[PDB]
């Protein structure tokens, strides 16, 4: 009976922690996408700023 | 048995007394907080004339002894039971006298002054103890957790304490105690089982169903949906085998028993659920540290041994609080003994050996002054 | 700065409540 | 019932609503600011189907109805409670419709714009009112005081406002509101009584202890000395008889409850005590008029009904400010209703009858423009 | 025996899955910190570029 | 760490301390001017017994530490905070003792004599320093600007100094200081946000909103027109995300916060706006050089980091002064650190190495004589 209790609790732990891990995987993918987008926007902003500074001079 | 002059850590938690020497990782003497008193008068000759059972001696015989709880909601009801449980722990299990080593006791937050003065007086006048010290449970639990930030939720047997500590800093103004715990859950399960059909009205059965709850009862991830899917039960209902042999069949009631914590309206009290009270406590704190309290919340108490509390807390807090930040809930393994464990690691420091209260200064000052010195 | 006292309850209502049918002239 | 076309003065102060017709010297309808909502669902047949109690109807039954405060710190939480309390005051006590006379309402200093726009919209669109007007409480209190100079200290139930007015001149830049008042004092008394031994966690008891405080609690003339002399109590501790009959014994706690106002550190807030905040406000004013503010300080609010506030203020200000000038503190009798009284004497002037805001101009302008017109 | 074997397997699964979960968690904080810094400097650059553009006008 | 015997340039500006070695182009140790003091008393064991936090150590924890400003309007309030901030900068960041190199400190114009004598005494008696020197900020800022003509407008945190210098010539008679700066703007934004609906009364939130202002708040090009067009907002109102996560929505208030500088009447003071005071100062100068002061006006101070100040200054001066001449306003990039930069380029000259004040002459002369020698 103690072994069965341990097995049931362990099965639940597997389901919940696997859900956690999948959520972490989706969050990493989303964060990488956001990071790349932010980096490209920053590059574009820097280029436009350099152009505007040349024109300003 | 003990060759080191170190304080005996005796956690007198509501429902379970956990006593052991400092330095150990788990209490050796673990027994429920109950006192069995002979109900009838026997004409028999030869049996023990002992008029007051305690601990496992009472657990072994619950049909003859009327059971009385030595602690209720937190307030100490009977002091004779107090003297009984300490004298028993001293001269029946540990096999050591309190006249040779200190004693670091752990008391619940926001307790009466009468309780503290009474226990201190029994530990100084009656018993010859070189030094005493009262400690709050939340700090020792946070110690055992190995952190300095978070809100400790200690759910004992008859009281539930929410204690926020950020960066090691206690907040005596925000500690709010609510008497909802394992006893009110046992009462709810008992009345709903009486509603099912199996009616009992004695304390021995109450302890039996308490054990059944500890073993089987869990928390639901979605109350209404589980109700709907359990309406037509198959694997949702389980058939338990009573230690006596009677075949009990319990279905949804399990994951509806702890639900009373989330809906105190079941017991007709205007108090808010544990999660909502914790959330309100977080608003009572400052905004700056609220995120840290969200990220470092800790749990304590035997009642937290049920499976499914962490997920339920996460969904409820996510539904109540915004879903933009990160709200990770951490529950250390064997959290129930963690408090006691803390005591052990707190009694080995030399500085703590310098923060004890000896007999003489207490005697001249008196108990009330001792209360001022501690806090 | 003056005012007229408000605990001065109106006689008509007071007369009815104290007397009943006896209050006819007041 | 009313034969004069005059505005209804309805002071919706936090904790107590005081409504009455203009020209009167005291509010006729005085009831606490609370809303009782049916907690459970009854299978009974015949009782009132009313789903929202209010006022004395809720005070008479606090065990069945969960109590909600319609105002918190000043910010309006629920607007349904607002509509409930006005509709009740209109069609249950005054027995008069708002479609025949104006209405001079009194609001607290430094309130949100959402609150003002919301109440004005409920008073124009929903209810057909010929004209509305929002007024600050401090000016009306200074009117009732019969002066034009001084600093009004209005301590309601959940907010405390310090408003300096010299020669009638308002100072919107110096008005500083702090949410320390009767509710935080009730909470402090409750937690310290829980520390004493009598533990409760429901709102009905909270209101009961609030009433007990209003009746008994006073301010101390010397905190530490009273602590020392109360250590050995004789006449310093009093035994109160609860309206239910339970014998409560309260000693020093009384004159330590309002002390939290002077030491906000008890509730773990960096804010300064009411006296120190008032003193800082006086430094923020100009030096020329500071002496006049010292000589004409006025008090308002129900919280000021405790005995011993004037002397405590005098000693604290004398200890903070020099002791060369003269610092007389004046507290007019029945100061709590004085505000409302002011309203009455403010609604009888013909000029004030010319400073009302009719429906049509508000409708075209909109609520925001109305905010600009008032200030 | 069967229950003990199943429980041991479940425990091994706990150790490996929890280890991966801890790793994913660390990755979360690292990715989040970089994403926040990138967004902060991108907003800063955009505001400076708009302002220098106004100044050029 | 340092192999050159050169003075340590430590700009102790109100609101931000900027310390670094001479020769560098920017301060390495930049931290706010704040002192955090433990509010409560903890029974905890092991934490730092340090009774006085400073700098980033205090910024990291603003909920536990009551925050005190070491400088107010210019006058030094507490000297312990002074000793704390210098001792910290010396033995926690720079990792160098003051007994090996000089120290060129920068003080505000028109400061009390007590302040100067006190800092000099702490820098000579207590700390063993070979030589000290007090310098006005305006001259060093004009140095960093790379010119000798113009009127420097230094707007710190609690004081604003207008200092005209034409052809290198200081004018001690025209320097007029006015205590309108970032703190009074933070107070105005706080009271108007309290009027919006979000009410707070603690210093941590005050610093948070100060940072929000530094990041977002800008100056308006036309106040009334922006008010009209913001009445119906679309892109004029912005939704900011608090570092804690609470969603704040701020619209017109931004460009109405610094407007208090142009209209001191908002804070009920008869003082004139910064632009009008500068204009009056220009009339106080001679006519011959007034055109040059119009063409060489320079700005300094962190408060000048807001976008839109140059244009607002140009329109206001054009509206006040004739529109026949040319009135170009020049703001050098990174003007805030420019002052400190000046210090660096001022400490490398050999002549300046000959204008220091050694210990012995100060000791015999005394502090007052030292005041005469400098000016
Ligand atoms: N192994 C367990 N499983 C489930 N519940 C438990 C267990 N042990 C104790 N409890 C519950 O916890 C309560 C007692 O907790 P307590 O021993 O006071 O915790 P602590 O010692 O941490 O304060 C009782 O109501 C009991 O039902
Ligand atoms: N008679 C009284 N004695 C003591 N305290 C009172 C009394 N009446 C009201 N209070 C306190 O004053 C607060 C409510 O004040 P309030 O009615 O808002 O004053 P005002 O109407 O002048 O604004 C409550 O916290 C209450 O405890
Ligand atoms: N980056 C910034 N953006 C906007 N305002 C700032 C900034 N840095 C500082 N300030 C403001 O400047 C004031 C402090 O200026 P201070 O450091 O004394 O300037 P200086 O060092 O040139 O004398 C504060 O009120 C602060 O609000
Ligand atoms: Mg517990
Ligand atoms: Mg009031
Ligand atoms: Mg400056």
């Amino acid at each position: 009976e103690e072994a069965e209790k341990a097995a049931d609790e362990s099965e639940r732990g597997m389901k919940v922690i696997e859900s956690r891990a999948q959520k972490d995987e989706e969050k990493m993918e989303i964060q990488e996408i956001q990071l790349k987008e932010a980096k490209h926007i920053a590059e574009d902003a820097d280029r436009k700023y350099e152009e505007v500074a040349r024109k300003l001079v | 048995d003990e060759d080191e002059t170190t304080a005996l850590v005796c956690d007198n938690g509501s429902g379970l007394v956990k006593a052991g020497f400092a330095g150990d990782d788990a209490p050796r003497a673990v027994f429920p907080s109950i006192v069995g008193r002979p109900r009838h008068q026997g004409v028999m000759v030869g049996m023990g004339q002992k008029d007051s059972y305690v601990g496992d001696e009472a657990q072994s015989k619950r049909g003859i002894l009327t059971l009385k709880y030595p602690i209720e909601h937190g307030i100490i009801t009977n002091w004779d039971d107090m003297e009984k449980i300490w004298h028993h722990t001293f001269y029946n299990e540990l096999r050591v006298a309190p006249e040779e080593h200190p004693t670091l006791l752990t008391e619940a937050p926001l307790n009466p002054k009468a309780n503290r003065e009474k226990m201190t007086q029994i530990m100084f006048e009656t018993f010859n103890v070189p030094a005493m010290y009262v400690a709050i449970q939340a700090v020792l639990s946070l110690y055992a957790s190995g952190r300095t930030t978070g809100i400790v939720l200690d759910s004992g047997d008859g009281v539930t304490h929410n204690v926020p500590i950020y960066e090691g800093y206690a907040l005596p103004h925000a500690i709010m105690r609510l008497d909802l715990a394992g006893r009110d859950l046992t009462d709810y399960l008992m009345k709903i089982l009486t509603e099912r059909g199996y009616s009992f009205v004695t304390t021995a059965e109450r302890e039996i169903v308490r054990d059944i709850k500890e073993k089987l009862c869990y928390v639901a991830l979605d109350f209404e949906n589980e109700m709907a899917t359990a309406a037509s039960s198959s694997s949702l209902e389980k058939s338990y085998e009573l230690p006596d042999g009677q075949v009990i069949t319990i279905g949804n009631e399990r994951f509806r028993c702890p639900e009373t914590l989330f809906q105190p309206s079941f017991i007709g009290m205007e108090s808010a659920g544990i999660h909502e009270t914790t959330y309100n406590s977080i608003m009572k704190c400052d905004i700056d540290i609220r995120k840290d309290l969200y990220a470092n919340n800790v749990m304590s108490g035997g009642t937290t041994m049920y499976p499914g509390i962490a997920d339920r807390m996460q969904k409820e807090i996510t539904a109540l609080a915004p879903s933009t930040m990160k709200i990770k809930i951490i529950a250390p393994p064997e959290r129930k003994y963690s408090v006691w464990i803390g005591g052990s690691i707190l009694a080995s420091l030399s500085t703590f050996q310098q923060m004890w209260i000896t007999k003489q200064e207490y005697d001249e000052a008196g108990p009330s002054i001792v209360h001022r010195k501690c806090f | 700065r003056p005012t007229l006292r408000r605990v001065r309850i109106s006689a008509d209502a007071m007369m009815q409540a104290l007397l009943g049918a006896r209050a006819k002239e007041s």
